[PDB]
C-alpha cells in the first residue's frame, strides 16, 4: 500500500529492519487500512541502532570502566566493564562503546570496526 | 470579564484594529509583553498584574487555531509546569538530530491520522510445498 | 455553489454555537465533565448547556464505565 | 448511643420552649416573616459576588496550572547519543495495573537487549504512572500532554513507532519534568 | 453431616421467624362500604435514562397519588466486578482500584486499603506520612462535602453555591496534581506511607488557601443555613431515629444527624488523628436539616485540623525505610545492588502479606468505609471486600420513605452522600 | 462450512469461525451500504472478523456500520462513482467486491444510466483490473434492458456490462423487500396519502430484506454461486393493495389512495423530483413502474440454490408495524362484564389529597 | 409478597411432598405467565413455543432426588419468575433464553464427529 519512502523505509537514517521478528515497514503498512493516507504524516523514528554507532569510542587506559549512562540519576544503573579483550567494549545499558590504549594499534589495523574509532 | 477602565487602558496599549482582532479569538481585551515565538508561528506573551492563571497567554499562528499546535516547550511554560520561557531554557539547546524538525500537530480527522500496526513477524511459519518429482 | 456553502457556513455556526450535550454521567469521569461547567472554565461562555433529556440534545458524552445491565439504557437514550 | 459509663454532662436536652417562651419580640418576628429579611440579605450577597472578579481563564488561549509530575501521553525516550533507553526488562508490563503493556523483545543486530513490540492500549491504561515509577532507566514516561483526543479508537493504540515519535517531539519537557521531580523519585 | 444430610431434607434449620416472642399485652403500646374499596397504586421508574438526582440510579417507586409506598432501588448499572479484579493484582496493582469506588474521596478511600494492609504487615509507617495522609484525609473531606452538600443545594434548586464552592474543588485539585500528577485518582497513599513526598512549596501555599476557606464557608452559609425555603425543603425530612439508624447500618452524618455521639477518627484513632484537635458535629432532629448543618460544621472542623497539620508536620521519611515492602529511592536503585534487587521484585511480584485477616474501617467523607482483606501469605490477596457507607445508607431509602411525600425524595437522596461507585464496586 | 476458503484465483483462506475477535478472513467492499440493504451484509460478513472496505460520500450517513465489527475490521473510504481513482483504491485489496449501488429516481447530478450503467462499468473495470475473485453485483427483479421503463432497462445493461467485463460476475435480482427501515411496509404504513396511478394493483412477491442479506453472504461461501443469476422473491404474490390491506389490518387506520390518472400523473411526478431535494417517492419513471408487474425469470437460481426458505410477508407486519398501533387508554375496546363488576372494588380518586 | 411483587420468602422445604408441591406451583404460575410474557417483551414467537421452553426447563432437573438441591433451583425459579413479570428483565435478556435466537444458529454443536471435524471442532 506504499509507494513513497516513507512506507518503504524502515526508518529515515536505516532501510533494513535490525532484528529477525521486526516486520518490514513494506509490509506491516500494507493492506485497506493504508489506502488513503498520508505517509509521511506517520510516525518514523530514527533507528537506535544506526545512531549508536556513530558514537566515538571513548579510549581508556583502566581495565574497567564505570558506565551510568552520564545523567547521575538521570541515566541507568551503574554497571562495570572490562576492557581486556582486544575489541571495542559496550555499556550494555547505553551501548557506548569503550576500549583499552593498549589494544589501539590492533584496532587502528583492524580493516573496518563497530564504532568510528575516531 | 474585562471591567471599563481594563479594558479602555488596554485599548490605548493597542489600538482598535488590534482590539478588534483580538476581540474576534479570544473574545478579551489582552496586553502585555512578548515573551517569544515558538516554531508554529505562536506568539507568547506575560503579564504578571493580570488574574491568576490569566499571566500568560498565547496568540495563535493559524485562524483554525487549535490546543495542539504549541511547541511543546512552551506547552510546559504556559500550563505553568515551568517558570523559564524555552527562550532561556537549556534544555532546549541539545542538538538532536533525530528529533522532528517541523512541528507536528495533532493529525486525527485528516489523512495524516496515526495508522497502528504489527511490528513483529508472524509467530509460526507454514511449509513451502515442494513436490519431488517421480 | 458559494451560495450553498454560505448556507453550510451558517448551518454549521449555529451547531457550533449551541453545542447541548446531555451527559450519561456514568461514573468519575462525569467529576471532570461537571468541572467544564465550573467558573474556571465556563462552558456556557462558548455556548455549552448540560441537556438532562435526549430530546433537547445534540451530543452524548459517555463519561463513565458502561456496564452490561447500563448497556440497555444507554441504547435507548 | 452513649458510650458507656455515666451520661455525657448536659446530654439530655432541656425541655422544649412554648411560643409563650420565645426571647424574640413579636414586631421582629412579624416583620421578618413579611419582608423576607434572610432571603433579602442572600440576594445582596449575590452582588457582592456581582462586583468581584471572575475565576474564569479563556481556554484554549490560557491554560490551567499542572506539576513536572502531570501523568498524561505516554512517550519512549532515548539517550542523549541517541539510542533507546529502553532494554526490554518488562518491568511496566508487569507493574501495569490495568495490563495495557505488551511487549516482545530478542537481541538487536548489534547484539543488544532492545524491544521488537512496545504496545500500549491507550483505551486500557488508567494513566497511574506505574511503569514510568518501575522503569530503571528513564525510558517509559507520561508526557504532559493532554491534547490528543482521536477521531477513531485505532488512533489509540500506540506501537513503537508512535511512542519514540512521541519522546523525540516532547524530550525537552520530558527531561524538564525529570529533572525538577527526580530528588523526590 | 451436611450437605448429604439434605438429600433428604432432615432438620431444618431454624429462622428468625421460629424466634418471635409475642409481645407482653400489659405493657403493649402498640356491604358496599366504601372503606373496604382497595387503592391503585401506579409504579413508576425513575431512572437511569429519565434524570435523577446523580448518578447511575434506576429508583423504583410505588406511590399512591403523591405519596410513596415502596422504595426500590435497583443498583449495579456500575458493579464493574472490582473485588473480583484485585484477586489477580498485587497489593501494589490493587491500590488504584480503591480511587475509583467514592470517586470524590479518592485518598481517603485509598487511606483505609493502606491501614489494612499495613496493619497485616505489621509496620509502623512514618510519623510524617501519618501527618500527610490526616492533612490530605480533611483536604479530600472538604472536597467530598462541597460535591456532596452543594450538589444536593443544586438539586434543591439553588445554583449559585455549587458554582462558588466548585472554584474551592479546583483550588484543592491542584494540591492533588502538586503531590501526585493527577487531579482526581492521584494513587498517592500506599501501604507504607505516601508515594513521594511533597514539593518544597506546598505548605505554604496550603496555608494561604486556609486563610480565605472560611469566608467561602460562610457565604455558602449566607445562601442556606437561614433561608426559609431551604430549611422549609429540609425540615422533618427523611426523619430517622437514633435506633434504627444504628439497626439499619448507617454511619457518619446519617447516624450522628440522629443525635449519636461517634465518629471513628474518635472511637478508633488511626493516622495522626490522635494528634489533632477537632469537634465533631451532633445533631438532634435526625432530619435532612440537621445533617446538612453537620456537615457544614464538619467544613469548619476539617479546616482546623489541616491548620494543625501543617503546624505540625514533623521532618523525616514520607515512605516506611524498608525496601522489602516499599519501593527504593530511584538514586538507590541505580546505585547499590541491593536496593535494585527490591526494586526489581516489588514491581515484578509485589511484597508478600503475611496470611491473616482483618476489617479495619475509617471516617470516610460518606461515613464507616471498612475493608475486609484476606491474606494467603502471597503476594496477592485472597479476599478483598469492600463496606461502602452508600451502600447501607441505600439500602435504608425504602425504611426513611415509606409514607411520605414523592417531593422529599430528591432531598433524602440528596441528604445520603451517594456516589455510585461505592455502592456497586 | 469449513476452516479452510480457496477463492477462485486459489488463495487459501485459513479461518477461525467464532464471533467479533475472530478471523473470517474475507476482505469485502460493498458498494452502497449506506442504504436501506447494505447494513444487513456488512453486518453479516463483519460480525465474522471480516474485513469490509465501505466507500461512502456522506460522512455522517455511515456512522451506524462501524459497529459491526471489531477495530480495524469496517474501514470507510471516501468515494464518487465518477472519481476513478477512489473506486479502485476501494477495490484492490478485496477478494469480493459487492455492487449495491442504485437509484429509483433520476437526480441533477445522475440520471439512471449515470448511476446504474456508468456506475457498474466503472465498478466492474476496477474489479478485472485487481482480479478480484467474486463481483456479486446487485440488480432489480424485472430487469431486462429491452424495457421501456428505463430503471428496468438501465438495469438490463449493467447485467450485461458486468457479466462482459467480469464473465463470473454473479446477479442478485431481489423483488421489493420490506423489513426494518424499507420502502415498502414503512411507506404503506406512514404516508398519509398515496398518489398511485394504478389503484395498487401491480403484484409482486415481497421478500424479507433480512434473507437477501442472508443470501448474498452465502454466495461468498459457496464458489458455486459465480457466473451464475438469481432472482430472489417471498413465497406468496401479493399487490400493493393486498399488502396495504395487512399494513391497514395491523395499525387500525384507512389507507387513502388520491389515483390520479396516468397521463396526468406522470408529469407532475416529474416536475415533484426536479424541484423538491429528497426522494418523494414519487417520479416520471417511478409511475410508469407501477403499471409493470414483476415477472420471474424461470431460468434463474432461487433461493432453493441457496438452501433458504423465504417467508410470507404477512408473518412480518405486525412484528415491524407494533410500535404504530395506538396504545392510549382511550384506544382500548369496551369493558366486559368481568370488568364492570371488578371496578367497583376500587376507590376512584383520592378524597384525602 | 410485602418487599416488591413477587417476592417469596425463602424456606426449606419440609418433605418431598412439600417440595412437589412448589414445583408443580411454580410450573403452573410460568406456563400460565407465558400469554403475558409474550405480550410484555413482544416476544416473535407463539405462545406454544414459549410454554415448550418452560417445560424443558424444568425437564433438565426432573432427575433431581435431593432435596436441597431442590430448594436451590425453586429459589431461582422464583427469582427469575419476580424479575420477568415485574417489567425488570428487557427484551434482549428473555430474547437471549430462546436459543434460536443466535445468529450461529441453534445447533451450535457438531451433528456428529464428521461434521464437527471437517469444519474444524464445530
Ligand atoms: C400584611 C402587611 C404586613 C402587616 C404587618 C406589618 C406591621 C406589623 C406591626 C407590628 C406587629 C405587632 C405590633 C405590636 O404591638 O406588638 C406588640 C404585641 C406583643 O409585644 P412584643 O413585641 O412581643 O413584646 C416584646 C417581647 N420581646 O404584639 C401583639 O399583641 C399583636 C398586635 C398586632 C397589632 C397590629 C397593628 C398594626 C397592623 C398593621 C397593618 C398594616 C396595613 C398596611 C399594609
Ligand atoms: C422587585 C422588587 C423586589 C421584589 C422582591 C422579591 C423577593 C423574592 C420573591 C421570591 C418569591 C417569594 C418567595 C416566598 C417563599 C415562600 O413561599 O415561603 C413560604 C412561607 C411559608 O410560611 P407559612 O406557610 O405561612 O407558615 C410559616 C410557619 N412555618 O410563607 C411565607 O414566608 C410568606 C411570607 C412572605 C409574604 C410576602 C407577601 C407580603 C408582602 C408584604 C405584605
Ligand atoms: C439563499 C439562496 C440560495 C439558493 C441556492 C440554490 C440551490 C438549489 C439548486 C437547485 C438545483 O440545482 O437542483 C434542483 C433540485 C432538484 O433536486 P435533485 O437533487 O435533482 O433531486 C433529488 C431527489 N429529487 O431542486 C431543488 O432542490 C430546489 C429546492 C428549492 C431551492
Ligand atoms: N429496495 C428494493 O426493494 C429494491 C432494490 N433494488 C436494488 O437493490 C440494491 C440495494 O437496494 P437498497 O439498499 O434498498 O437501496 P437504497 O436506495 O436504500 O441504497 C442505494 C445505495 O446506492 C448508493 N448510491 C445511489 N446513487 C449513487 C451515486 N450516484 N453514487 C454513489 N452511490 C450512490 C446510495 O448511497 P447514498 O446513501 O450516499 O445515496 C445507497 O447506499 C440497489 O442496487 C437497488 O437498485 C432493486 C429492486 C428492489
Ligand atoms: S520501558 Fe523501561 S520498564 Fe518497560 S521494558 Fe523498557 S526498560 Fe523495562
Ligand atoms: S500509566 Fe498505569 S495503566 Fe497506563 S501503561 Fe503505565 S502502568 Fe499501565
Ligand atoms: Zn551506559
Amino acid at each position: 500500500t506504499g509507494r513513497p519512502a516513507s512506507a518503504v523505509m524502515q526508518a529515515p537514517n536505516r532501510a533494513e529492519v535490525w532484528s529477525r521478528s521486526q516486520r518490514p515497514r513494506s509490509e506491516a503498512m500494507a493492506g485497506p487500512r493504508f489506502e488513503q493516507t498520508d505517509f509521511d504524516a506517520q510516525p518514523r523514528p530514527w533507528a537506535a541502532i544506526e545512531l549508536i554507532h556513530k558514537q566515538p569510542v571513548r579510549w581508556t587506559h583502566d581495565r574497567i570502566v564505570a558506565c551510568d549512562g552520564g545523567g547521575g540519576p538521570h541515566g541507568h544503573p551503574k554497571i562495570y566493564i572490562n576492557t581486556d579483550k582486544p575489541e571495542i567494549a559496550t555499556c550494555n545499558y547505553c551501548g557506548l562503546p569503550f576500549a583499552n590504549e593498549h589494544h589501539r594499534k590492533y584496532l587502528e589495523s583492524l580493516p573496518q570496526t563497530s564504532y568510528p574509532l575516531n | 470579564m474585562s471591567y471599563p477602565t481594563r479594558t479602555l487602558a488596554n485599548l490605548r496599549k493597542i489600538g482598535l484594529k488590534e482590539y478588534f482582532r483580538q476581540l474576534l479569538y479570544i473574545g478579551d481585551t489582552k496586553y502585555g509583553e512578548l515573551v517569544g515565538v515558538d516554531k508554529f508561528g505562536n506568539k507568547f506573551y506575560e503579564n504578571k498584574e493580570e488574574l491568576p492563571l490569566r499571566t500568560r497567554w498565547v496568540d495563535y499562528a493559524k485562524h483554525d487555531y487549535d490546543a495542539a499546535h504549541i511547541e511543546p516547550m512552551w506547552h510546559a511554560w504556559i500550563s505553568y509546569q515551568v517558570d523559564t520561557p524555552p527562550t532561556r531554557e537549556p534544555l532546549t539547546q541539545i542538538e538532536r538530530p533525530w528529533a522532528p524538525k517541523e512541528h507536528v500537530p495533532n493529525r486525527s480527522f485528516t489523512r495524516g491520522a496515526y495508522k497502528p500496526y504489527n511490528t513483529t513477524q508472524p509467530k509460526i511459519q507454514s511449509w513451502e510445498p515442494k513436490a519431488a518429482p517421480r | 455553489q458559494y451560495a450553498l456553502t454560505t448556507l453550510d457556513i451558517i448551518t454549521n455556526w449555529a451547531r457550533q454555537g449551541s453545542f447541548w450535550p446531555m451527559t450519561f454521567g456514568l461514573a468519575c469521569c462525569a467529576v471532570e465533565m461537571m468541572h467544564l461547567s465550573t467558573p474556571r472554565y465556563d462552558q456556557d461562555r462558548l455556548g455549552i448547556i448540560f441537556r438532562a433529556s435526549p430530546r433537547q440534545s445534540d451530543v452524548m458524552i459517555v463519561a463513565g464505565t458502561l456496564t452490561n445491565k447500563m448497556a440497555p439504557a444507554l441504547r435507548q437514550v | 448511643a452513649t458510650p458507656a459509663g455515666p451520661p455525657p454532662k448536659n446530654f439530655r436536652l432541656p425541655p422544649p420552649k412554648n411560643w409563650d417562651e420565645e426571647s424574640e419580640s413579636t414586631i421582629d418576628k412579624v416583620g421578618k416573616y413579611f419582608l423576607m429579611t434572610e432571603m433579602l440579605r442572600g440576594m445582596y450577597v449575590l452582588l457582592e459576588q456581582f462586583f468581584r472578579p471572575p475565576y474564569t481563564i479563556y481556554y484554549p488561549f490560557e491554560k490551567g496550572p499542572i506539576s513536572p509530575r502531570f501523568r498524561g501521553e505516554h512517550a519512549l525516550r532515548r539517550y542523549p547519543s541517541g539510542e533507546e533507553r529502553c532494554i526490554a526488562c518488562k518491568l511496566c508490563e508487569a507493574v501495569c495495573p490495568a495490563q495495557a503493556i505488551t511487549i516482545e523483545a530478542e537481541e538487536r543486530a548489534d547484539g543488544s537487549r532492545r524491544t521488537t513490540r512496545y504496545d500500549i492500549d491507550m483505551t486500557k491504561c488508567i494513566y497511574c504512572g506505574f511503569c514510568q515509577e518501575s522503569c530503571p532507566v528513564d525510558a517509559i514516561v507520561e508526557s504532559p500532554n493532554a491534547e490528543y483526543a482521536t477521531e477513531t479508537r485505532e488512533e489509540l493504540l500506540y506501537n513503537k513507532e508512535k511512542l519514540l515519535a512521541n519522546g523525540d517531539k516532547w524530550e525537552p519537557e520530558l527531561a524538564a519534568a525529570i529533572r525538577a521531580d527526580a530528588p523526590y523519585r | 453431616a451436611e450437605p448429604q444430610d439434605g438429600f433428604q431434607g432432615t432438620r431444618l434449620i431454624p429462622t428468625g421467624a421460629d424466634f418471635q416472642s409475642p409481645p407482653d399485652p400489659f405493657i403493649d403500646e402498640g356491604e358496599d362500604s366504601v372503606e373496604g374499596r382497595k387503592v391503585r397504586h401506579y409504579t413508576v421508574n425513575f431512572g437511569p435514562q429519565h434524570p435523577a438526582a446523580h448518578g447511575v440510579l434506576r429508583l423504583i417507586l410505588e406511590l399512591n397519588g403523591e405519596e410513596i409506598v415502596r422504595a426500590d432501588p435497583h443498583v449495579g448499572l456500575l458493579h464493574r466486578g472490582t473485588e473480583k479484579l484485585c484477586e489477580y493484582k498485587t497489593y501494589m496493582q490493587a491500590l488504584p482500584y480503591f480511587d475509583r469506588l467514592d470517586y470524590v474521596s479518592m485518598m481517603t478511600n485509598e487511606q483505609v486499603f493502606s491501614l489494612a494492609v499495613e496493619k497485616l504487615l505489621n509496620i509502623e509507617i512514618p510519623p510524617r506520612a501519618k501527618f500527610i495522609r490526616t492533612m490530605f484525609g480533611e483536604i479530600t473531606r472538604i472536597l467530598n462535602h462541597l460535591m456532596s452538600v452543594l450538589s444536593h443545594a443544586m438539586d434543591v434548586g439553588a445554583l449559585t453555591p455549587f458554582l462558588w464552592g466548585f472554584e474551592e474543588r479546583e483550588k484543592l485539585m491542584e494540591f492533588y496534581e502538586r503531590v501526585s500528577g493527577a487531579r482526581l485518582h492521584a494513587a498517592y497513599v500506599r501501604p507504607g506511607g505516601v508515594h513521594q513526598d511533597i514539593p518544597v512549596g506546598l505548605l505554604d501555599d496550603i496555608y494561604q488557601w486556609a486563610t480565605q476557606f472560611g469566608d467561602r464557608i460562610d457565604e455558602t452559609e449566607e445562601m442556606l443555613t437561614d433561608n426559609r425555603i431551604w430549611i422549609n425543603r429540609l425540615k422533618g425530612v427523611g426523619v430517622v431515629s437514633a435506633a434504627d439508624a444504628l439497626n439499619l447500618s448507617f454511619t457518619g452524618v446519617m447516624l450522628r444527624g440522629s443525635g449519636v455521639p461517634w465518629d471513628v477518627r474518635k472511637s478508633s484513632p488511626y493516622d495522626a488523628y490522635d494528634q489533632v484537635e477537632f469537634d465533631v458535629p451532633v445533631g438532634i432532629n435526625g432530619d435532612c436539616y440537621d445533617r446538612y448543618l453537620c456537615r457544614m460544621e464538619e467544613f469548619r472542623q476539617s479546616l482546623r485540623i489541616i491548620h494543625q497539620c501543617l503546624n505540625k508536620m514533623p521532618a523525616g521519611p514520607v515512605r516506611y525505610e524498608d525496601y522489602k515492602i516499599t519501593p527504593p529511592p530511584r538514586a538507590a536503585m541505580k546505585e547499590n545492588m541491593e536496593a535494585l534487587i527490591h526494586h526489581f521484585l516489588l514491581f515484578t511480584k509485589g511484597y508478600a502479606v503475611p496470611p491473616g485477616d482483618t476489617y479495619t474501617a475509617i471516617e470516610a467523607p460518606k461515613g464507616e468505609m471498612g475493608v475486609y482483606v484476606v491474606s494467603d501469605g502471597s503476594e496477592r490477596p485472597y479476599r478483598v471486600h469492600i463496606r461502602a457507607p452508600g451502600f447501607a445508607h441505600l439500602s435504608g431509602f425504602d425504611h426513611i420513605t415509606r409514607g411520605h411525600l414523592l417531593a422529599d425524595a430528591v432531598a433524602v437522596i440528596g441528604t445520603m452522600d451517594l456516589v455510585f461507585g461505592e455502592v456497586d464496586r | 462450512i469449513s476452516d479452510i476458503h480457496i477463492t477462485r484465483t486459489g488463495k487459501p483462506l485459513i479461518r477461525i469461525q467464532g464471533g467479533r475477535s475472530s478471523l473470517g478472513e474475507h476482505t469485502a467492499t460493498v458498494f452502497g451500504a449506506t442504504g436501506q440493504l447494505g447494513r444487513y451484509i456488512v453486518n453479516r460478513l463483519a460480525r465474522q472478523g471480516c474485513t469490509v472496505i465501505v466507500p461512502y460520500r456522506e460522512e455522517m450517513a455511515k456512522r451506524h456500520l462501524k459497529v459491526s465489527g471489531d477495530l480495524g475490521r469496517v474501514i470507510f473510504m471516501e468515494f464518487d462513482l465518477r472519481n476513478t481513482q477512489s473506486i479502485e483504491e476501494s477495490v484492490r485489496h478485496s477478494d469480493v467486491v459487492y455492487n449495491l449501488i442504485g437509484r429509483d429516481y433520476p437526480t441533477k447530478n445522475f440520471s439512471l444510466a449515470d448511476v446504474h450503467i456508468e456506475g457498474t462499468e466503472r465498478i466492474v473495470e476496477a474489479v478485472a483490473k485487481y482480479d478480484v475473485d467474486r463481483f456479486i453485483q446487485v440488480s432489480t427483479y424485472n430487469a431486462n434492458p429491452d424495457s421501456t421503463c428505463e430503471f428496468f432497462r438501465t438495469k438490463g445493461i449493467a447485467e450485461k456490462v458486468a457479466r462482459h467485463v467480469f464473465p463470473e460476475t454473479t446477479i442478485v435480482r431481489p423483488a421489493p423487500m420490506f423489513g426494518f427501515e424499507d420502502r415498502l411496509l414503512l411507506k404503506l404504513a406512514s404516508v398519509t396519502n398515496l398518489f398511485t396511478s394504478n389503484h395498487m394493483r401491480e403484484k409482486f412477491w415481497p421478500v424479507h430484506v433480512n434473507e437477501v442479506g442472508e443470501a448474498l453472504e452465502r454466495m461468498l461461501y459457496d464458489d458455486s454461486t459465480a457466473g451464475q443469476t438469481f432472482e430472489l422473491y417471498g413465497p406468496r404474490q401479493y399487490s400493493m393493495a393486498q399488502i396495504a390491506e395487512l399494513v391497514d389490518r395491523e395499525i387500525y387506520k384507512k389507507r387513502r389512495h388520491i389515483n390520479l390518472p396516468k397521463p396526468i400523473l406522470q408529469p407532475l411526478a416529474e416536475l415533484i423530483n426536479r424541484v423538491l431535494w429528497w426522494d418523494t417517492g414519487l417520479s416520471r419513471d417511478q409511475v410508469e413502474r407501477e403499471f409493470h408487474d414483476q415477472v420471474i425469470d424461470p431460468t434463474a437460481k432461487t433461493f432453493k440454490d441457496l438452501g433458504m426458505e423465504p417467508t410470507d410477508i404477512s408473518k412480518w407486519t405486525y412484528h415491524y408495524l407494533l410500535p404504530y398501533r395506538p396504545s392510549t387508554y382511550y384506544d382500548l375496546p369496551p369493558s366486559t362484564e368481568k370488568e364492570m363488576r371488578e371496578e367497583r372494588k376500587y376507590l376512584h380518586v383520592l378524597d384525602d389529597q | 409478597v410485602q418487599p416488591t411483587k413477587f417476592a417469596v420468602t425463602v424456606r426449606q422445604s419440609r418433605n418431598w411432598a412439600d417440595a412437589k408441591q412448589r414445583v408443580i406451583a411454580a410450573y403452573r404460575a410460568w406456563i400460565r405467565a407465558a400469554p403475558e410474557i409474550q405480550t410484555m417483551y413482544s416476544i416473535p414467537f407463539p405462545v406454544s413455543h414459549i410454554r415448550t421452553r418452560i417445560r424443558q426447563e424444568f425437564e433438565r432437573h426432573r432427575y433431581v432426588n435431593k432435596l436441597n438441591v431442590v430448594d436451590v433451583l425453586l429459589q431461582q425459579s422464583n427469582a427469575d419468575f419476580q424479575e420477568t413479570m415485574n417489567f425488570w428483565r428487557q427484551q434482549s435478556h428473555v430474547m437471549a433464553f430462546f436459543k434460536e435466537e443466535h445468529f450461529r444458529g441453534e445447533k451450535r454443536l457438531p451433528s456428529n464427529f464428521i461434521t464437527g471435524f471437517l469444519e474444524g471442532r464445530n
